[PDB]
């Protein structure tokens, strides 16, 4: 049951970053590129550019208002997460 | 042996 | 970087429940259920119909297949990450 | 002191 303590961690995560400045109720761009490059720094996704965070915002920003809500940040997981599984092959 | 995937396959 | 640990946490939960028995590919809903109640037994969520899973399938098989993908399993967590973090008030 | 949410608000 670990899915039970990666929860947990999960939700410290949203907290973590997301109340670290601004809004904590809501994540801006500029929150989340932390969160990608502050989660992600050089495992998977590296962000030095903001057409990055453009691009991965329009993906979950899918509203455009230049925000993203925890349902919307927590989705970015599981597209990365999905990616990362592509990782592993038949070997 | 070290190797990342793409960023490109993520965004799109 | 808690996300670092916990995303790799429920990479392995992909596998651990998924490749349990029928096709390991997709989840269908009688592999969900056993999900859904073997990784949240009694901690929030305890399932004994299978009104539940219907009605929490149609949720993620949007597609009315009866099945969920991977991309499709990991919103559920989602979802219960997010009742989940509600269970915490101002206090 | 141990309580449960709610399956319904989840499910709608
Ligand atoms: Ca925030
Ligand atoms: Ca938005
Ligand atoms: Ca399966
Ligand atoms: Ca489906």
């Amino acid at each position: 049951s670990e899915l039970e303590k990666a929860m947990v961690a999960l939700i410290d995560v949203f907290h973590q970053y997301s109340g670290r400045e601004g809004d904590k109720h809501k994540l801006k761009k500029s929150e989340l590129k932390e969160l990608i490059n502050n989660e992600l720094s050089h495992f998977l996704e590296e962000i030095k550019e903001q057409e990055v965070v453009d691009k991965v915002m329009e993906t979950l920003d899918e509203d455009g208002d230049g925000e993203c809500d925890f349902q919307e940040f927590m989705a970015f997981v599981s597209m990365v997460t999905t990616a990362c599984h592509e990782f592993f092959e038949h070997e | 042996t070290r190797t990342k995937i793409d960023w490109n396959k993520i965004l799109s």
